[PDB]
DNA sequence: GGGCAGTCGCCGTGTACCTCTCCTAGAGCAGCATGCG
RNA sequence: UUCAAAGCGGAGAGGUA
DNA sequence: CGCATGCTGCTCTACCTCTCCATGACGGCGACTGCCC
């Protein structure tokens, strides 16, 4: 909604399926926020690298996310002014899209947030007593599902950093980056976008969103109803000769 | 010609221990054949026994 | 038994020869790959006749 | 002439095994005309261990990947993909139209710069 | 452009208590029983 | 002066009201 | 009389990909998609 792009295009730019143009300067067939391809980028490179004429100010295309750059380029105040100026005139039947865009832009202006905070650069780790290690009867360990996901994230991050240190070929660095994206995505929410991550058996692992979201999640199981002390339970029989307001306790 | 009823006991079957054990044996045998094929080619000289 | 009912489909969808039949079958089963006659043959053999 | 270097993504813990099996496959298929060479890069660094032994650890620069020199052909591609314990070729990726999974990948040859850089 | 039928994917589907069973693959390394001349 | 050694998570199947 | 080889227990770490694991539920609601003007 913020970037004025369909979900498919943004999803293709992420996950390293296509490119995006960040500056189309000094060209005729290139537009801002236009999705390129591998062959298209190669054929444009065949002309930009010749450096014959009419191609100064090299255009930048980027096959990674580059969502940080697109979201940083936003200029909320004048975007809101332009959107209001356009929404003032003409309605047709499909100005609801501009209404949604204006609502989101106004929310971000009022809260004084930055849209580029939707792209993560650091992540937090939960304290270790909320993901404890328990010991079974035979001496075997039953570790949680969060520890596996954290281990996968840390291992992929360390491997990618090591590869970046040695100045490896870029076509492998991109594979590492895509795998790291998928790992962090599976930690945050498992099986939402791509494929579910299975553990020991073919059963899915429990992510951070599964803790809070279900009927057996925290909200409905631990906060709106609990177990208590000084309580008991037993079978009931009939007692005559009792008065109402009296009961018989063993 | 006539359409079919799926709740009819003429369109329903019973499986017992024999069939289920047969399926499990089949799966295990497929895995074993994969291991055998992987292992048989790792050696150039025969020096091998079944 | 009633060939004109299928003749309607033949006319509406266009007659296919073996080569293009396998071409289209491969295209619809496994999109994104270059069509091949041997590819379609192997796909059918693995799907139903194995 | 067209001897291009490609990188193949390999399963975890299968680097020497896949190289040995692939060399056996090419030598028995007599297809040296298309598949030329298979290699993995290493470096024997030196590290102090816990017991004080000055151990020469042979660390791979690119864990999980193997390098080949070959000529791109449909038969060659099909007979390298069919090797057990290999995932795919690293290269340009395409979206899967129906289903959820990795789709067709177009292999990308390595430019002379980095292959000259690594091999020294 | 306007307007769709048609289709694909995500959301949701009673409460309290009792009994039983089972719970990660692969590879690397070291010490004891067995058939033969 | 100190406490202190008994509590553990998940999955499946069945039952009572 | 003594010498050579398979079996068992412990330890140590690491993860990605498929032929996809199913194709008998039902309603509601929102977001693409091909087709006809």
């Amino acid at each position: 909604i913020l970037l004025d792009m369909p979900l498919r295009d943004v999803e293709q730019i992420v996950y390293f399926n296509s490119y995006v143009v960040l500056n189309p300067g000094n060209h005729s067939e290139l537009q801002y926020k236009q999705l390129l391809n591998e062959d298209q980028w190669m054929e444009i490179e065949d002309q930009i690298y010749a450096e014959e004429s009419d191609l100064e100010g090299i255009e930048v295309g980027i096959g990674a996310e580059a969502l940080q750059q697109l979201l940083q380029d936003l200029n909320l105040n004048e975007e809101s002014e332009k959107l209001r100026q356009e929404i003032a005139e003409s309605k047709g039947q499909k100005r609801a899209k501009l209404i949604k865009r204006l609502r989101v832009i106004d929310n971000f202006i009022g809260t004084e947030s930055r849209p580029e905070w939707m792209v993560l650069n650091v992540i937090p780790v939960i304290p270790p007593d909320l993901r404890p290690m328990v010991q079974l009867d035979g001496g075997r360990f039953a570790t949680s599902d969060l520890n596996d996901l954290y281990r996968r994230v840390i291992n992929r991050n360390n491997r990618l950093a090591r590869l970046q240190e040695i100045l490896a070929p870029e076509i492998i660095v991109r594979n590492e980056k895509r795998m790291l994206q998928e790992a962090v995505d599976a930690l945050i929410d498992n099986g939402r976008r791509g494929r579910t991550v299975v553990g020991a058996n073919n059963r899915p692992l429990k992510s951070l969103s599964d803790i809070i979201e279900g009927k057996q999640g925290r909200f409905r199981q631990n906060l709106l109803g609990k177990r208590v002390d000084y309580s008991g339970r037993s079978v009931i029989v009939v007692g005559p000769n009792l008065k109402i307001h009296q009961c018989g306790l063993p | 010609c006539e359409v079919d009823d799926i709740d009819h006991l003429g369109n329903r079957r019973v499986r017992s221990v024999g069939e289920l054990l047969q399926n499990q044996v089949r799966v295990g045998l497929n895995r074993l054949e994969r291991i055998i094929r992987e292992r048989m080619t790792v050696s150039d000289s025969d020096s091998l026994s079944p | 038994r009633h060939p004109e009912y299928y003749q309607k489909t033949i006319d509406k969808e266009g007659q296919f020869s073996e080569d293009e039949a396998l071409m289209e079958l491969y295209r619809k089963l496994r999109p994104g790959e270059p069509p091949t006659v041997s590819g379609g043959q192997q796909l059918l053999e693995s799907r139903f006749f194995d | 002439e067209k001897a291009r270097w490609y990188a193949v993504q390999v399963a975890s813990g299968c680097e020497k095994r896949v190289k040995a099996t692939l060399e056996q496959r090419v030598q028995t298929l007599d297809a040296a005309n298309r598949i030329l060479q298979v290699e993995i890069p290493e470096t024997p660094i030196v590290k102090l261990k816990k017991d004080g032994s000055r151990q020469s650890a042979e660390e791979k620069v690119f864990p999980g990947y193997v390098l080949v020199r070959m000529i791109l052909d449909d038969d060659a591609w099909q007979i390298v993909r069919n090797t057990p314990h290999v995932i795919n070729f690293v290269g340009a990726e395409q979206k899967r139209p129906y289903g959820r999974g990795r789709g067709h990948v177009k292999p990308m040859p390595l430019s002379p710069g980095e292959v000259g850089r690594i091999f020294k």
